[PDB]
């Protein structure tokens, strides 16, 4: 882990479109 | 957090189209090559490479001479965000006249393989990718519980479709699988396996890159999911991955003494509960 | 999705856990799920097959899809209720896989019966329900026998819609969220497997598991019952009546093209033009105008007829109807309300054949105080409650209190004529001015009808004009109580069958 | 204090606050707004006296 | 209503080349019309140069 | 002949030029226009 | 009528015509950032039946896209399923910034072996005896699949 | 014509005329770089969250 991680505050990922 | 490349290349088909080609690399998923070692190579006097470009994990070359025999030519790359996962990356290599003569080669990280695990045996191509078991010695170690241990990793948390106590007879490798010819002494459970009975032979495929061992003359109590190959014989194949019991049977010289007598009590009840017993609960 | 439509048939297989891994609550919270599912489904009077499979170590079979009798809703709940969790002592095992091949011989020997190559058996769907934990702990993998069952029916990705597996693990029991999302089918924009707490929950996650998009004839009362549509979703008969670019009178659709409305809205108009009546529209918001082309006023209606007397104001007889000059297409937004004394209300009611609109209003009208509601300015529902009987005497009592305005003694034959029901009292809610003719409904087995609609009140709650949705409310001091009043349908089938015999089809 | 609001098409949303001023002069009154995969961060500052 | 439509499948086994499609008056044989449409094996490209 | 790559996406795309004569002259004449054969004692006019 | 369709944050996703099962293939999808703010995103493959994903499937990848530039991540994936699959790849981004973009296409799989055609040629002449009727043999090679 | 037939097709011809017929049959078959070649070598340490698969 040479830098951060921004695990687990991330968009819902329910409300990001579909895009098909 | 620093890791050197190499690129080796050459032709061994100048009879067809020759002439120059572009070297196309892509860095691992993280990693960004350095600009001045790039630089360095390019600004030489009897200079190798002629042209280059790096930009993230991309990295261009063009080479004006491409010979015969390997020439390696090497630079450096930092770290900007962790590896996420084990995946190996890809390097092209196209033709200057004509980029549909191409060359795809995948390559891997310092120690891992260049490409993905797979179980494969004539039709059947079962992946293999994921986590492999470890060697619980729960009966050697001081632990209780109440029809927990093992009757609930059977019955509740995961569902094993297949269980047998085996004897390990022999140890074996095969591409990056290593293999165990085991033999089943007397069958616990099972689904498809129907033609599984005693004294039948079985073989357990394991992946070469962790520390998993079965000693040979043992006998091993396997647990866990059914798999999809078959052997050369036409019987099924099972692969020994995460989330299967395996645990080695006490052959009694070590547990006469009164306190582990309890635990291979508490082992012989399960034995024969799930045995005779169709996984209640 | 479950669809919902008027061709073809819904094969509906019921699969209940029955093993050591559930309790007897469990099986009870199961039992009651099953029940509200199986009785939600046939109140869209569509043609459905239902199956109960009970499963555990080895599959019971309740009730036969084969069987001629999966098309009787009584039936079905009989057979649901004399279920047993002991009846699988011997073996306490969870086997889905004996439930999977008892459905997939269920649905082969259907198969074998009227022949594969009619389209009778082609245009059947299936809906798969399977209430339990997941853990499945003998039998084989649930993959096998779902790919059997896909290959019997030949699901392609052309016929995907043809086959819906759902699992749904609704308790205090532990569930795997993997194991449950295994078991369901995979689609690319829906959720098949849930979790849940209770049977609430349950009902509102079943209310959104269908789609009645699909169905567009003229059916009476079925209306949404989720509490996340959209407000005219729930209430689809509610329309209103707009003079001129005022929102003013609302109403019901009672059919087709006809709209029922209090009679006291058209008082000083005789120019139907520029009246639009606004109708529910699935694209639009703000719903589409229609025009009307014949307002029928009842002739008995005259507020000032007994002013010498002493009554200021009598609403005897204040009804009216609206025939808009175009045909509303049935759609999810707008759909007729079911009006009692007609065969339409009698089939919603699942009452025999033979029976007369004076058995309607005990069956409708029962209790002491009848649960009702009615739809607020914004577009709310409330809740008020009508009272029948001897209760009703002291409802028209508080009336006489009210000499403010008819200075006469107002005892209850002459103000308050039996045309009127009661409702503003205690913990009921009154309407605002504004809401004349809105259908004063009630719901029974999952279907709405009309019992009447709003006529005249003692106290309006919006006389403060904070906002079209803040209402007031009549302090305890407030010397007049509030005491609403609703013409009663009933009491007008004299009227209504004349105005209406050939659109509906009267008791 | 953060809000999440659905503005409804080719319509507004007004969100009410509760200020209750302490102190005289001239203060500055500030909401941020961000919209979701609109990229939109648009928020306005004002003074109250 | 002087419009026809219609569909037709390429054979999938197809080589690239240039189809083309005809259409005269039946009564009058010189009366014929044609266009021309590529076929070609091809993925739809990001950016043109 | 080119063929460009993108990067760092690594799609790559060719274009050709079949289009640059090599000329003798930078400018053309059409005299389609002007008529031909045309009556003496009125003006002749040359179009291009 | 020119009308441009644009999301100023996106992923592309380019696969190839059809791939041979059990054969091991890249995926390349890239993050196209041309907002004025430098971010980063999460990317990851949603598993599904009949791909081998490596990890095991639900793992996903740190990627950082700077202002106005791209990046790619690369997915090794061997596809063991029989007639065809669909991906979806998935980019979520921080609460700070709150974008994303999901992109979810149909991965083709080719039938096993290889296409192999035979021409037959035949002359014709109705003005002959021999020619009014004439017999063509079958194909009795022992490679067909 | 496109069709799909067995293995054995007879031809009956009329007309007067000469041409040529071809019967041209598809199906399918049974089944490292030829002249370029490129070898990528990789010496470092990598540094990995979540992934290590060796429990313990
Ligand atoms: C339902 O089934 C009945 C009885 O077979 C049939 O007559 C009717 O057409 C079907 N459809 C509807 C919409 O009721
Ligand atoms: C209803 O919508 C809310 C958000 O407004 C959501 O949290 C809830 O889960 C939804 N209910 C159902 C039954 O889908
Ligand atoms: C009820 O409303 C929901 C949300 O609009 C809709 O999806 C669902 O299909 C409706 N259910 C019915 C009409 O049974
Ligand atoms: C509609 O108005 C009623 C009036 O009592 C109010 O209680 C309710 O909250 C309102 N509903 C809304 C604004 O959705
Ligand atoms: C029409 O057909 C003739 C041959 O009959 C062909 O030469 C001519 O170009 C066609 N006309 C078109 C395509 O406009
Ligand atoms: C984004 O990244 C660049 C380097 O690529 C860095 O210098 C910069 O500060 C970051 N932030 C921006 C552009 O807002
Ligand atoms: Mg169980």
């Amino acid at each position: 882990a040479l830098e951060i991680l921004q695990e687990e505050d991330l968009i819902d990922e329910d409300d990001i479109p579909v895009r098909s | 957090s620093r890791v050197h490349y190499t690129v080796c290349i050459w032709r061994n088909g100048k009879v067809g189209l020759s002439g120059m080609a572009i070297a196309d690399v892509t860095l691992l998923s993280g990693f960004h090559a350095l600009r001045a070692d790039l630089e360095k190579l390019t600004s030489l006097s009897d200079r190798y490479v002629s042209h280059f470009e790096t930009e993230g994990p991309h990295v261009l070359l063009y080479f004006d001479s491409v010979p015969t025999s390997r020439e390696c030519v090497g630079f450096e790359a930092v770290q900007e965000v962790p590896v996420g996962l084990v995946q190996p990356a890809s390097a092209t290599l196209y033709d200057y006249y004509n980029p549909e003569r191409r060359c795809s080669v995948f390559y891997g990280a310092p120690s891992k393989s260049r490409l993905l695990a797979t179980l494969c045996s004539a039709e059947v191509c079962q992946c293999a990718e994921g986590k492999c078991p470890r060697q619980r010695r729960a009966l050697e170690r001081g632990l209780q519980d109440e029809d927990g241990y093992r009757m609930k990793f059977a019955c509740y948390y995961p569902r094993v479709e297949y269980g047998f106590q085996v004897k390990v007879l022999r140890e074996d490798s095969r591409a990056a699988f290593r293999l165990f010819e085991t033999k089943i002494t007397q069958v616990l459970h099972f689904t498809k396996d129907v033609k599984a009975a005693a004294n039948q032979m079985r073989n357990f495929l394991v992946r070469a890159s962790c520390r998993l061992r079965l000693e040979p003359g043992k006998e091993y109590l396997i647990m866990g999911l059914d798999g999809a190959t078959y052997d050369l014989e036409g019987h099924p194949q099972y692969l020994l991955d995460s989330n299967s019991w395996i645990e080695e049977m006490p052959s009694e010289r070590l547990c006469r003494s009164t306190r582990q007598r309890a635990a291979c009590a508490q082992l012989n009840d399960f034995l024969q509960e799930y045995g005779t017993q169709g996984c209640q609960v | 999705k479950i669809q919902i439509q008027r061709s073809g048939h819904l094969n509906l297989y019921l699969l209940l856990d029955c093993s050591q891994s559930v309790s007897e609550n469990d099986f009870l919270i199961f039992k009651e799920s099953a029940s509200l599912m199986v009785d939600r489904i046939f109140s869209f009077e569509i043609n459905v097959s239902v199956a109960i499979i009970t499963f555990a170590s080895e599959p019971k079979v309740l009730m036969s899809v084969l069987n001629d009798n999966s098309r009787d809703m009584t039936e079905v709940i009989s057979s649901l209720e004399n279920a047993n969790y002991k009846d699988h002592e011997n073996g306490t095992g969870t086997n889905t896989y004996a439930a999977l091949n008892s459905v997939y011989l269920m649905m082969n020997n259907q198969m074998r019966l009227l022949g594969m190559e009619t389209m009778a058996w082609q245009e059947i769907r299936h809906a798969i329900i399977l209430l339990t934990d997941g853990k499945s702990n003998m039998g084989g993998s649930p993959k096998t026998a779902v790919d059997h069952i896909r290959e019997i029916l030949n699901i392609n990705q052309k016929r995907n819609d043809y086959l819906d597996i759902y699992a749904i693990g609704v308790g205090k029991l532990d569930v795997d969220w993997r194991e449950l999302n295994e078991l369901g089918s995979k689609k690319d924009g829906e959720r098949h497997a849930f979790i849940l707490q209770d049977t609430k929950a349950l009902h509102q996650v079943f209310e959104h598991m269908l789609d009645v998009s699909k169905l567009t004839d003229t059916i009476c009362g079925v209306g949404n019952m989720s509490a996340n549509a959209s407000d005219q979703e729930r209430t689809p008969w509610h329309v209103t009546i707009k003079p001129k670019s005022q929102e003013t009178c609302r109403g019901a659709l009672i059919s087709d093209q006809w709209v029922l409305t209090a009679a006291h809205c058209f008082r000083d108009g005789n120019d139907h033009s520029l009246w639009r009546v606004n109708v529910g529209d699935p694209k639009s918001q703000w719903g589409k105008e229609f025009l009307i082309e014949k307002a029928v006023i009842s002739p008995g209606f005259d507020v000032f007829a007994k002013k010498n007397q002493g009554i200021l104001e009598f609403y005897g007889d204040d009804i009216a109807l609206l025939k808009l000059a175009q045909k509303v297409k049935m759609s999810t937004h707008a759909r007729p309300i079911c009006l009692p004394c007609t065969m339409e209300a009698n089939l919603a009611l699942r009452r025999p054949q033979g029976s007369t609109c004076r058995d309607h209003e005990n069956e409708l009208l029962n209790k002491q105080s009848v649960p009702a509601h009615f739809v607020a300015l914004n577009g709310s529902k409330l809740n008020i409650n009508l009272k029948m009987g001897v209760e009703w005497t002291s409802c028209a009592e508080v009336v006489s209190q009210e000499k403010t305005m008819f200075p006469n003694l107002t005892d209850v034959r002459e103000v308050v004529t039996d045309q009127f029901l009661c409702s503003g009292t205690q913990e009921d809610e009154s309407p605002c001015k504004g809401e004349a003719g809105g259908a004063v409904f009630l719901e029974r087995r999952f279907r709405f009808f009309q019992v009447g609609l709003v006529s005249w009140g003692l106290y309006n709650p919006c006389l403060g004009s904070a906002d079209k949705n803040s209402r007031k409310r009549a302090p305890r001091s407030k010397v007049p109580p509030p005491r609403d009043f609703h013409i009663n349908l009933f009491r007008m089938q004299p009227w209504l069958r004349q105005h209406l015999g050939d659109v509906l089809n009267f008791l | 204090h953060q809000q999440t609001v659905t503005i409804p098409p080719k319509s507004s949303l007004s969100v009410p606050y509760v200020i209750v001023p302490l102190k005289t002069g001239l203060q500055e009154v500030e909401v941020k707004a961000a919209v979701y995969h609109h990229f939109i961060s648009d928020g306005v500052r004002k003074s109250l006296k | 209503s002087s419009i026809f439509q219609d569909d037709f499948v390429i054979p999938d086994i197809s080589e690239p080349g240039t189809w083309k499609i005809s259409a005269r008056f039946s009564d009058g044989l010189e009366s014929n019309s044609s266009t021309q449409f590529e076929v070609k094996k091809y993925v739809l490209p990001n950016f043109e140069v | 002949a080119a063929a460009i790559i993108e990067s760092p996406g690594g799609e790559m795309e060719e274009a050709e030029l079949t289009s640059w004569y090599f000329v003798s002259s930078p400018f053309s004449l059409d005299l389609s226009k002007t008529k031909r054969h045309l009556v003496p004692g009125a003006p002749f006019l040359l179009q291009a | 009528v020119q009308l441009r369709v644009f999301r100023e944050f996106h992923l592309h996703l380019r696969l190839p015509m059809s791939v041979r099962r059990f054969e091991q293939l890249e995926l390349r999808p890239v993050l196209y950032n041309y907002l004025d703010k430098n971010l980063t995103v999460s990317v990851h493959v949603s598993p599904v039946e009949g791909l081998c994903l490596a990890g095991g499937g639900g793992l996903a990848q740190q990627v950082l896209v700077p202002a106005g530039s791209a990046r790619p991540v690369a997915f090794s994936v061997v596809p063991t399923a029989a007639a065809a699959v669909s991906l979806k790849v998935v980019a979520r981004g921080s609460f700070e910034f709150p974008v994303g973009d999901a992109v979810s296409k149909v991965l083709q799989i080719e039938k096993e072996g290889a296409i192999h055609r035979e021409e037959l040629v035949y002359e014709l002449n109705p003005l002959d005896h021999r020619g009014r009727t004439l017999e063509i043999p079958g194909n009795s090679d022992p490679n067909m699949i | 014509l496109q069709f799909s037939l067995g293995s054995k097709i007879n031809v009956k011809v009329g007309g007067n005329s000469k041409g040529t017929l071809k019967v041209l049959r598809t199906y399918n078959v049974l089944d490292t770089c030829q002249d370029l070649q490129i070898e990528v070598t990789v010496k470092g340490h990598v540094e990995y969250t979540m992934e290590a698969n060796e429990d313990y």
